[PDB]
């Protein structure tokens, strides 16, 4: 499990924590509407080991 | 007879006993480990 | 109108160099003693379409050097994509189009052999004496084989051996039914069709093909193709089947 | 023994497809006018293209620009059309609006990477993915936008993106991977002779044992790294504890 923001870097030119060509921010916040599909509903999953 | 015997048991090693190919690193390459283990476990088999 | 094979028909299966061994394969070759049909393909003109099958044998002997190349297609439209090689004095012309052919195809020496083009996808360009050819088409790629050598007999094949060498491994991908020769007009050649057969291969210290023996032919090939030798000591011996 | 080195060689990547073509041309069709580029019979660098200055997105379905390199296709289209800034989302898996309805749809299942002008503003039908079914738009921004289809089918794959056949390559004492060839072994300059097409030799075991090296065409024997078993000597434990190996 792995909780960082860290701006990723696709290519060779460093992000500097921005950003733009390459550079991602990993996390995408998750569009949950009623109006939304099935598919894109949430779900309560649970993981037992 | 004893020359026989050597070159068949060498010869043995390029069947494929029913897996996709008869060389490890194809497997591998080719395939996920889910399957590429049963492939290698057939060849297994085989060769003993 | 027949001649019949002799010991024609070998070519190198593979790039693979072995010396002074004896090697078994199991590949589409021209059976032995298996006559050809000697065609007159215009003398009154029989120039028509035949069937590829799995493939095809080809020989000639020409100095005028009329026949100028093939065609190769499906329904032989312009609604698929067909295959056409020309041989030019100067270059080599390879098409792969969508092509409009004609009811007959001919270089006019005027361009007769089609009307019109759709789609292309492939383009390439690179006495007594006999030119043979081998043309398969597996998996989608097209291969040719091809050896030159004098002979000193005009209405049959010469016998002896010489086997045919790798010359094109094309990667097209079509779709392979029928052909037909393609010939230059202000003719005689052969045809051989190709199965599956087992046969011996005999290498030298160079690596050169030098004798071959189909496994089919009869007992005594049998024999040898078991024993992996081309020497028979005296005995018996089992190529065991049944009926 | 275990290898010390592993010096893998592969041929230079030549020859170089056209991109430049498009991507780096000086015209751009209209979008309900696009042109659909094709390209075969080259090697597909996408390092250049990804690594491009001055993009204003780069944008990938399904892909990935280091990962395209390594990918063979049988045909790959790159779809080119000059587009305003603001609609640059309408190149998208089901995107809507005017112009992928009326002007250049996008398939809801494409595969490719998306990097970068009139309006129709009337249909009877909405366009079919990589249809041209042929309002004027005053520029007072555009942009250059390449669509790269990546379609796979039956026939021969002839855009991977590695080295094809003839270029350069050397070859040293390793593990000894070249080319199709593997496993490991030392490697000494060979006397044999092959013909023109031949690159491999075999034993009578149906084993490798001579390879040619593929730009300066010499043939190098492979010998195998030793191996033995060990056996340990020793006296009765009651006597010494001095041992010899062997
Ligand atoms: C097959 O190998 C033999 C090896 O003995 C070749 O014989 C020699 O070939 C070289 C050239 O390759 C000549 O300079 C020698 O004079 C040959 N030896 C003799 C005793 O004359 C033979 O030429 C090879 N054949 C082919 C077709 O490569
Ligand atoms: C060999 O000749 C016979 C008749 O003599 C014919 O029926 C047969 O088809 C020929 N074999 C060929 C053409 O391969
Ligand atoms: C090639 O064939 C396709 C159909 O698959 C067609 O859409 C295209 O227009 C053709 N190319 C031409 C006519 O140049
Ligand atoms: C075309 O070729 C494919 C594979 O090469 C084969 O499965 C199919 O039956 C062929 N169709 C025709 C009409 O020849
Ligand atoms: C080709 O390989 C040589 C290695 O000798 C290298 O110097 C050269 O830069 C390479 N060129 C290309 C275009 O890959
Ligand atoms: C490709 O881009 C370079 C700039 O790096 C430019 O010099 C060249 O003219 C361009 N080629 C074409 C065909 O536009
Ligand atoms: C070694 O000698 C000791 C006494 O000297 C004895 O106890 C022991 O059993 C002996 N072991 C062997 C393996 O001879």
């Amino acid at each position: 499990r792995d909780i960082s923001t860290e701006i990723y870097q696709a290519g060779s030119t460093p992000c500097n924590g921005v950003e733009g060509f390459n550079c991602y921010f990993p996390l995408q916040s998750y569009g949950f509407q009623p109006t939304n599909g099935v598919g894109y509903q949430p779900y309560r999953v649970v993981v037992l080991s | 007879q004893n020359a026989q015997a050597l070159n068949t048991l060498v010869k043995q090693l390029s069947s494929n006993f029913g897996a996709i190919s008869s060389v490890l690193n194809d497997i591998l390459s080719r395939l996920d480990p889910p399957e590429a283990e049963v492939q290698i476990d057939r060849l297994i088999n085989g060769r003993l | 109108a027949y001649t019949n094979s002799f010991t024609r028909g070998v070519y190198y299966p593979d790039k693979v160099f072995r010396s002074s061994v004896l090697h078994s394969t199991q590949d589409l070759f021209l059976p032995f003693f298996s006559n050809v049909t000697w065609f007159h393909a215009i003398h009154r003109f029989d120039n028509p379409v035949l069937p590829f099958n799995d493939g095809v044998y080809f020989a000639s002997t020409e100095k005028s050097n009329i026949i100028r190349g093939w065609i190769f297609g499906t329904t032989l439209d312009s609604k698929t994509q067909s295959l056409l090689i020309v041989n030019n004095a100067t270059n080599v012309v390879i098409k792969v189009c969508e092509f409009q052919f004609c009811n007959d195809p001919f270089l006019g020496v005027e361009f007769r052999v089609y009307s019109s083009a759709n789609n292309c996808t492939f383009e390439y360009v690179s006495f007594k004496n006999l030119r043979e050819f081998v043309f398969k088409n597996i998996d989608g790629y097209f291969k040719i084989y091809s050896k030159h050598t004098p002979i000193n007999l005009v209405r049959d094949l010469p016998q002896g051996f010489s086997a045919l060498e790798p010359l094109v491994d094309l990667p097209i991908g079509i779709n392979i039914t029928r052909f037909q020769t393609l010939l230059a007009l202000h003719a005689a050649y052969y045809v051989g069709y190709l199965q599956p057969r087992t046969f011996l291969l005999k290498y030298n210290e160079n690596g050169t093909i030098t004798d071959a023996v189909d496994c089919a032919l009869d007992p005594l090939s049998e024999t040898k193709c078991t024993l992996k030798s081309f020497t028979v000591e005296k005995g018996i011996y089992q190529t065991s089947n049944f009926r | 023994v275990q290898p010390t080195e592993s010096i893998v060689r592969f041929p230079n990547i030549t020859n170089l497809c056209p991109f430049g073509e498009v991507f780096n041309a000086t015209r751009f069709a209209s979008v309900y006018a696009w042109n659909r580029k094709r390209i075969s019979n080259c090697v597909a660098d996408y390092s250049v293209l990804y690594n491009s200055a001055s993009f204003s997105t780069f944008k990938c379905y399904g892909v990935s620009p280091t990962k395209l390199n390594d990918l063979c296709f049988t045909n790959v289209y790159a779809d080119s059309f000059v587009i305003r800034g603001d609609e640059v989302r309408q190149i998208a898996p089901g995107q809507t609006g005017k112009i992928a309805d009326y002007n250049y749809k996008l398939p809801d299942d494409f595969t490719g990477c998306v990097i970068a002008y009139l309006y129709r503003l009337f249909r009877k039908s909405n366009l079919k993915p990589f249809e041209r079914d042929i309002q004027s738009y005053g520029f007072q921004q555009p942009y250059r936008v390449v669509v790269l289809s990546f379609e796979l089918l039956h026939a021969p794959a002839t855009v991977c993106g590695p080295k094809k056949s003839t270029n350069l390559v050397k070859n040293k004492c390793v593990n000894f991977n070249f080319n199709g060839l593997t496993g490991t072994g030392v490697l000494t300059e060979s006397n044999k002779k092959f013909l023109p097409f031949q690159q491999f030799g075999r034993d009578i075991a149906d084993t490798t044992d001579a390879v040619r090296d593929p730009q300066t065409l010499e043939i190098l024997d492979i010998t195998p790294c030793s191996f033995g078993g060990v056996s340990v000597i020793t006296p009765g434990t009651n006597t010494s504890n001095q041992v010899a190996v062997l």
